[PDB]
This record gives C-alpha cells, structure tokens and sequence, in this order.
RNA sequence: UGGAGAGUUUGAUCCUGGCUCAGGACGAACGCUGGCGGCGUGCUUAACACAUGCAAGUCGAACGGAAAGGUCUCUUCGGAGAUACUCGAGUGGCGAACGGGUGAGUAACACGUGGGUGAUCUGCCCUGCACUUCGGGAUAAGCCUGGGAAACUGGGUCUAAUACCGGAUAGGACCACGGGAUGCAUGUCUUGUGGUGGAAAGCGCUUUAGCGGUGUGGGAUGAGCCCGCGGCCUAUCAGCUUGUUGGUGGGGUGACGGCCUACCAAGGCGACGACGGGUAGCCGGCCUGAGAGGGUGUCCGGCCACACUGGGACUGAGAUACGGCCCAGACUCCUACGGGAGGCAGCAGUGGGGAAUAUUGCACAAUGGGCGCAAGCCUGAUGCAGCGACGCCGCGUGGGGGAUGACGGCCUUCGGGUUGUAAACCUCUUUCACCAUCGACGAAGGUCCGGGUUCUCUCGGAUUGACGGUAGGUGGAGAAGAAGCACCGGCCAACUACGUGCCAGCAGCCGCGGUAAUACGUAGGGUGCGAGCGUUGUCCGGAAUUACUGGGCGUAAAGAGCUCGUAGGUGGUUUGUCGCGUUGUUCGUGAAAUCUCACGGCUUAACUGUGAGCGUGCGGGCGAUACGGGCAGACUAGAGU
C-alpha cells in the first residue's frame, strides 16, 4: 500500500524539505495541526522516530519493507548504515530521480509502476527491484512520443546527475556503472539514528 | 473381509497351515521316537534311525516348513546327544 | 531393491528433482542413500547431471533406475557404457 | 559484529527489593475493518461416536473353462458352432509389513549422538559357478443337489497347472579326525579324509519375438539386538529385587541372552537417587535471548508407539499386520431369535466439545510405489485445485501543476489560525481490477505407425496436460471500481474544544473524573500503522528478580546454637613414569532440509537451487606432558607425636 496523500504536510511535520523544490514548503517550516507552533519536547526517541520517519518517506517504502532491509543490512559485513542507504538508493525509482527521468518521487514510482520499463529487456512493474553492477535502466520502445517521456530530455540540465550512473543521448538508456557506495548518495538525513532505533 | 484379495489370501493361509501340520507333527513325533530310542540306548535302532531322522529334517528344511538355523541346531542337538550314547 | 529413483523436492510451479540411491519401500522425500544427480525441467533443453562415476558404481552392484531415470540414463550415456552399447558418449546439449 | 531502560515504598534521600510497562513470537482466538496475487499454513479441546463414497491391487507368456464383444459358419428368425482373437466367474504368484494418520500410552536403549554383532536375519536387485532328471495322487473351479432368513454351509461326480506328494544326483547341514592362515576367549575362514543328508519347471513365438526355475559364493539394501554418553518434576517416595544376580546341562531364537526350564550358590541394584508418585511421545528443529540460557516439539524431515478397549497366534523374507485372522469386553445395526456384521488417529465429510481451524473436487499430466515380457490396470501416495487475512511477501486504490492560500468544519485573545496543494480546476499515464483475443513451460515424455545392422538411434510425420483457455503477451476505454484500524497525562510518537460531574465511566502500571477533565462520551486536529489495526491468552526478554557467563547472607531475605565426623568436594614441596582429564593434528561420522556467506531464477520479494561454513559432539590413529588425575617414591614447611 503506498501514503497517498499530502507530501508538504510531512515536510512540515518532519522539519526537513525532503524533496526537491517546494513552495508550499518554506512558508510554514513548522509542523501542521491546530497546535502546530507549540514547543516539541527534544526527546532522543522523538529525533529518533522523526528521523525513521524521514528516511522511510523520503524514498516511499513502507514499515516493514523498511524493516527487512534493515535486517539484512545488519547481517552484511562491515557498517550497516551505508548499506541500508545504498540498497535504499538501489531501488530503482530512486535510480531514476538520479538519472534525472523524473520530477517527483511519486510519478518516478508510478513510471515503474504502471510498466514503461524494461531493465534487461524483461517487463518489471514492482518499485521495489535493486539494481545491480553494470545493469541496463532502459524503457519500452513504445514509450517515445509520449508527453512526459519527451519534456524529460530538455529537463535533464538543471539536477546534477551522480557519478554512480551513466546516462546516454537519443537512446535514453542508463548504464550503472557500481552500486553507489556512501558519498554521491544525497544527504537530507543523518543516518545513525536509524541505526540506534532498532536495538530497542 | 473386504478386498476380493483377502478372502482368496485367507484361503491360501489355511492350505498352508494344514499343510504345514501334516509336516511338524511328522517332525514332532519322529524327534520323540529319536529320544525313545536314545534313552533306551539300543544303539542298534538308534544308529540306524538318523538315517531317517535327517532325512526327514532335510526334507522340512528344503520346503521350508522351518528354518535352516534352527534345521542345523536340532541336527547338532541330536548329533551331540548321541555321541555320548 | 536399491532403486535409483527420481525425487521430487520442488515448488507448486516448479518441479525441481534430485536423483539419488535409495531402498524402493522408501517415500519419496526420505532418507537418500547418496546424491548423485539433479534434473531441473525448466531450462530450453533441459538442467541435467549426473556424477557418472557413482552411478557406474551403483548400476554394477544392482542399483536399478525407474523408468523416467533410464531414459536420462540413455542421455548420459552411462547406460551404453554400462552395456556395452556402442553409443557409449554421453549425448547431452 | 554484540547486551538501552521507565514508573512505583519517603517530607526529601540512598540502597535492598518485588510489582508494572515499553519489544518480539504463535497451528492462535475475539473486536473493528478489508482489494488482489504469490508462497506457505489450518482440530492445539473429545486416542469422543461415525451416516455416505473411494483409499490394494496385479498376471490369458501358469491352467482348467467360454459369461460378453467381434469373428468361420449353419440356420431358428432369434438358436446352436471353443476350433477361434477376446474374455466373465475360477485356481496360483507377488504385493498387501511400503505407502497415509494420530500422539493415547511410554521416563524406556523409546529418542539424539557414537560404537559392538568372532552373536545375527534380509524376498524382489547385481555378480561368479553347476542343474532343469524320472514320476504319482488329490483338489478347486465346473456340474447335479441338500440345509439355512440370510450370513453361509453339507453331499456326489469331474479336471488341471510354476498348486501337492514321491524319487535319483548335487559340499557351503552335521559329526569326528586333521592340516593351513590369522585372536579378541568363547572363537574365524579356506580345505582334506570318512559316514550321513537335503533343490527346481515349465510357459510363447511372423521362424536370431522371449519369459522362467532351482542349488549356492560375494555385494547392495533393509532390519534385529546390545552398549558408552545425553536428555523432566519430586525424598512430604529409603530399601528394591527370587527368575531376581550368576553358573552348569538342556530347551527355545534368525541371533547372544533367565528368553524359558531342572539343579546348585546366595547374589544384583541404590543417596552418582534404587523402588515409587506426577507429568510427557522424542528429535534435527521452532520462539526468545547479546550469548549462556529459558519456553516449546506445530508445517517439513528422521525415530518410536498405537490403530474401539484388552489378550494371541498364522502366513509370509519381512508383521503395533490401521482398511488381515482368533478370543474376551464396550458400543451401533439385521435376524425367520438359531444366529451374524462393523471399527475414518487414510482421503474427505457428519454429529459432539471448544474461542476456534476447511471441499463428501479433478487428474494419474509428472514423480515415488504395486503388479504384468509388454502395452497396460491400481495408487485420497503424489501433483494439484476450492475455502479460512491463518501467517509472510509483493503491489495498487493516481501523478505533475494548482491561491483568491476558495466553501464547510473546528478553535478563537474575534485581528485570524487549522484542515491545506489538501481541495475546485487543468494536464498526463493506466500497475491492479473490465472486455476482447492468442496462449503456454512444466513432456530431449507416453504410445502408434517411415526409416533403423539386431541392443541403439534419430532424418521426420499422427496423437497425448488435472492444473487451464490458467499463468502470461497484445488491443480498447477513461482517475476512472478499490481504506480502514488503533492511539494521543508518563512509559509512548502524538491536544484543543464542547457534553458529563465520584456519576457515567477509563486504565497495564500510578492514578483520572466530587463544576473549568491534555486521562470518561462526542467533535476537530494529530500521531503510528495500514489490508491491516487493536484486545485476549501463551512464552521469552527486559528480570544481574535462581546470578555458569552473572547475585548475595553484621543491620535490607539469608551463617545451622556449637562441635565432631560419614559420603562427597578440595588439597603443601619435589623426582620419574602412564597419558585418564587436558591439549594438537588427521581420518570417519555428525543425513536431507533449517540458520549464515556468495551467486542464479521465478517481474522483485517471500520461495527455490548451487558452492562454502554450521553440524560445538563422538570414535580410531599419530604427537605432548605445562596444569589436573593414577602410580612408585622423596622432603619437612601444613598436620600430628
Ligand atoms: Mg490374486
Ligand atoms: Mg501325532
Ligand atoms: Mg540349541
Ligand atoms: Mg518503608
Ligand atoms: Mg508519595
Ligand atoms: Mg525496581
Ligand atoms: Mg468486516
Ligand atoms: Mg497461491
Ligand atoms: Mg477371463
Ligand atoms: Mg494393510
Ligand atoms: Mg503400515
Ligand atoms: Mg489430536
Ligand atoms: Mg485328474
Ligand atoms: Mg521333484
Ligand atoms: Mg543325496
Ligand atoms: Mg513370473
Ligand atoms: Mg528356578
Ligand atoms: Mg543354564
Ligand atoms: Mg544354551
Ligand atoms: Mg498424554
Ligand atoms: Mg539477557
Ligand atoms: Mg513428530
Ligand atoms: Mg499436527
Ligand atoms: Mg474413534
Ligand atoms: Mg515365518
Ligand atoms: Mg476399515
Ligand atoms: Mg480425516
Ligand atoms: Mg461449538
Ligand atoms: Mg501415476
Ligand atoms: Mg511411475
Ligand atoms: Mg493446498
Ligand atoms: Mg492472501
Ligand atoms: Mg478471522
Ligand atoms: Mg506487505
Ligand atoms: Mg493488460
Ligand atoms: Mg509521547
Ligand atoms: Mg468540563
Ligand atoms: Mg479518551
Ligand atoms: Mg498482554
Ligand atoms: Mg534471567
Ligand atoms: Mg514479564
Ligand atoms: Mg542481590
Ligand atoms: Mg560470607
Ligand atoms: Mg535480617
Ligand atoms: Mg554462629
Ligand atoms: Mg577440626
Ligand atoms: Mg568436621
Ligand atoms: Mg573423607
Ligand atoms: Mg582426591
Ligand atoms: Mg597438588
Ligand atoms: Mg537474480
Ligand atoms: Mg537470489
Ligand atoms: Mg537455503
Ligand atoms: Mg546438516
Ligand atoms: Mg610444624
């Protein structure tokens, strides 16, 4: 099941513009509701959840989801925290908002979704897909012609584009060169206070 | 009972058992004769008898009325039991 | 008697298979003498193996296959040389 | 590579110390809600009683026979003709001990782990070697009949077989005497001499269609038995044992064995828990935990036990013999009252108990299994399919813009805030659902007919899928059909108003409500989730509140009133040896599945597969002796004289 409603609203809640550009944000920084000007208490548990909160509405992965990843980055060697960012940058909406294919979460998703997409040549319609090393981000061949899929070339100059992924011209498929490790990864969020949450 | 088997298998296991009485009450009987003979210690009839006695027991043991296991631990029984006669 | 049998340890959608040495008054996900194959009947021409020299070892001493084995039995080849069939290569692709 | 705390004893404090809470899990249940798919999963209580259907059958290449089909006929016009493919009823073989269910019983070599069997069995499977040699007599079935209500059964002829019986020869029987090899003692194998002994079978043929059988040596597999270790509560169970402990001679068993028996002696077990009482199927595992632990043994898989209750044998290689037999007992049915039948803890399904868990479906398509030379038949195993959000995973119920920040709602300090880019509106695209259509992999498969040197092989042709016109691809239409649950004083994330006024009521805890309730009911807002959200119950955690890891006993609970002393535990310094503990290495085992790492594929996931760890333990060999332990000593320092 996806949130399905207003995206200022948590902006607000969570104190961090989470997506890109937002004039509805930045007019009322504080948190919505009747009483939303009242003084939060800074519990650590607070900063905590807001925090989750933030890191899972920021790519639109639901709870549990959030959970089994979190409990395989923990099992894989090393650090956990750039692990659960990389899987969560792997997923292939956000693979898209880095090609630049897209101008909201919510339609990079439903571009996925709906499927104009083929990564090795094969009809994927669940956002849920990682990507792997070398892998081929391509669309439909019938998509061309289409409103959105001919402004996504002109709009393709004003996002920087990440150093993890190869983008090419008048066929506009993607090459991913690795996994994106930690630093090209952007960061709205601190990240060790998802850590700390689940040993409670 | 019930399966068409059954009945016809039931039929059978009282064909074996009959049979198989007719040859151990054979055996049964002899081996009595045998500890007739050996009590007595005639020696003449019991020398003589084994030749009947193993015979028999052989012929149990090649249908298969008992085992040959116990065929060979009787026969050494009686073996046994004669060589002190 | 010993049987080479095929046994099922696969999914709803897809039968997977394992082929082992086993007792015939035996259930199928049982206790296997020892592995020596498997056959996958998914792929375009098929997912076979066989290790081709423990079966050579269990067909001498009497380890007969079913029926459905015999014929991959063919396709390995291990029946020919086991027979003295002059089709002894395996003819796998 | 892995460990969180908070509230509560006081006027205040610090300890001690319980209680409560924040987390996770279920074969779950109940409340509300609810779209689908994938994959798992579903009597945890009554091992309570079962209507109804199927779940064990197979061979005409074993034989006597012709009940049906079609034939060579005659010919009544609706009967004869077995000779004849084909085959009803019938005799024999194998199977039925596998397969499936339940967990009552069982505290036990029942189970887990490792060993011994020089103390053993093992049909059909493979391999090595000889033989198929003479015969006999019955009987089914059939036919004529008798009795009985039937269930079933008596009498008289007649006929076979790979059914039965008699034989000849044949070493893996025996006895005795010996060799030759090995030990671990009863003993083991290969032989010789002599005297005894035991086996079988035939069935078909287009004219190189083929099925058999018997005696044995060795494998393979299954099994039997025995043993070390491990695994609940309880002493408010201290004496248990007489075939008990052992021996001899016997019997019996496949096999050792008091397994049984005659005799003889009087032994065996136990405070390291005998005997007894209670509880309980056990396990790989599953839940939890940082681990050690604690709980648990459900799906799967392995082992065991049982099959209405209790007792026993038979056949057969193989028997808790669930859908075999004998008997007793309890329960339901028929009887013509003399007599008989039945056992769903198999697949369903019914009734009954419970809070509660499902279709009286399809296919043998695949695999495993049974039988037949084979085609083929059987398979409620198995593959599936239906129902239950019962659980896990996945995906949707739109997206980008969109202020005059619209109406309405709520609050208000009456200036406004809030719902809120959320809406109206524009614009764009159809994951899922709708209609239409094509359409599967699972089948280098299963049989027939071309060609194949025969075994084999395909050039290459027909036909065969329960799932299922299902999964999946493509076209058409338009945001169009698709969100609810819980909570908001602290733990704990989330607040104002109105209604109520110790009343209703809430609550886990401590507490709230007696006129201004952030804590009851409603509204608004919000938070956490989301086809799920809450309540219960159960278990672990927090609980270092049973403490091995990891606790304590002056006053908080806790030193026996004191001492001696039994078992036990523990033990100074030194020498040499053993190598039991300990420790090193290797070999074997520690099944598969499970958990972890890496890849691979189902659109990702759940799930699966492969390779590597895990399998902590145990057995054998080869090392070591620092420490502990055994032994043989030594010393005086402890101890005693
Ligand atoms: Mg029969
Ligand atoms: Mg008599
Ligand atoms: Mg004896
Ligand atoms: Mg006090
Ligand atoms: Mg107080
Ligand atoms: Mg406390
Ligand atoms: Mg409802
Ligand atoms: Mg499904
Ligand atoms: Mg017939
Ligand atoms: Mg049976
Ligand atoms: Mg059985
Ligand atoms: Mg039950
Ligand atoms: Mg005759
Ligand atoms: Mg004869
Ligand atoms: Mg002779
Ligand atoms: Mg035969
Ligand atoms: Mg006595
Ligand atoms: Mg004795
Ligand atoms: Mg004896
Ligand atoms: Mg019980
Ligand atoms: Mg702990
Ligand atoms: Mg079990
Ligand atoms: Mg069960
Ligand atoms: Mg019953
Ligand atoms: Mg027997
Ligand atoms: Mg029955
Ligand atoms: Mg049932
Ligand atoms: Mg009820
Ligand atoms: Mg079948
Ligand atoms: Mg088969
Ligand atoms: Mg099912
Ligand atoms: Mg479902
Ligand atoms: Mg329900
Ligand atoms: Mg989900
Ligand atoms: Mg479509
Ligand atoms: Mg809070
Ligand atoms: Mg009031
Ligand atoms: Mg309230
Ligand atoms: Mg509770
Ligand atoms: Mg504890
Ligand atoms: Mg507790
Ligand atoms: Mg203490
Ligand atoms: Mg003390
Ligand atoms: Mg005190
Ligand atoms: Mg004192
Ligand atoms: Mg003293
Ligand atoms: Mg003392
Ligand atoms: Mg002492
Ligand atoms: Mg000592
Ligand atoms: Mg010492
Ligand atoms: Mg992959
Ligand atoms: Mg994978
Ligand atoms: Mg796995
Ligand atoms: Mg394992
Ligand atoms: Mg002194």
């Amino acid at each position: 099941a996806r949130y399905t409603g207003p995206v200022t609203r948590k902006s607000r809640r969570l104190r961090t513009d989470l997506v890109g550009g937002d004039q509805a944000f930045e007019k009322r920084p504080y948190p919505p509701g009747q009483h939303g000007r009242a003084r939060i208490k800074e519990s650590e548990y607070l900063l905590q959840l807001q925090e989750k909160q933030k890191a899972r509405f920021t790519y639109g992965v639901m709870e549990k989801q959030f959970r089994r990843y979190y409990e395989e980055a923990v099992r894989q060697p090393g650090k956990t925290g750039e692990e659960l960012l990389k899987i969560l940058e792997s997923r292939l909406d956000n693979v898209i908002y880095r090609a630049g294919l897209a101008r909201t979460r919510r339609m990079a998703r439903q571009l996925v979704s709906h499927g104009h997409f083929n990564v090795n040549g094969v009809h994927v319609n669940v956002p849920s897909y990682r990507v792997s090393q070398y892998d081929i981000v391509d669309v439909r061949d019938k998509s061309l012609n289409t409103v959105p899929f001919q402004i996504a070339r002109e709009t393709a100059g004003e996002r920087p584009i990440p150093s993890w992924l190869q983008v090419v011209g008048e066929r506009q498929r993607v090459l991913i060169h690795q996994l994106p490790e930690r630093a090209q990864i952007d960061v709205p969020l601190t990240e060790q206070l998802i850590v700390e949450y689940y040993s409670k | 009972a019930n399966i068409k088997s059954q009945q016809k298998r039931n039929r059978t296991n009282e064909r074996a058992r009959l049979r198989n009485k007719a040859v151990k009450s054979s055996l049964r009987t002899a081996v009595r004769a045998f500890r007739e003979a050996a009590h007595a210690g005639d020696k003449a009839k019991a020398a003589e008898l084994l030749a009947s006695t193993n015979r028999k027991l052989d012929k149990a043991a090649s249908k298969g009325v008992i085992h040959k296991n116990q065929a060979a631990n009787k026969k050494s029984a009686l073996a046994q039991a004669l060589n002190k006669l | 008697a010993v049987k080479i049998k095929l046994t099922r340890l696969g999914k709803i959608r897809n039968p997977q298979y394992r082929v082992a040495v086993a007792d015939a008054r035996t259930r199928r996900d049982g206790r296997a003498i020892e592995v020596i194959g498997r056959y996958h009947p998914k792929e375009e021409p098929s997912l076979i193996e066989i290790n081709s020299e423990r079966a050579q070892y269990w067909l001498s001493v009497g380890a007969q296959p079913t029926e459905p084995v015999l014929k991959l039995l063919k396709i390995t080849g291990d029946w020919q040389k086991f027979k003295g069939l002059p089709g002894a290569q395996g003819r796998l692709k």
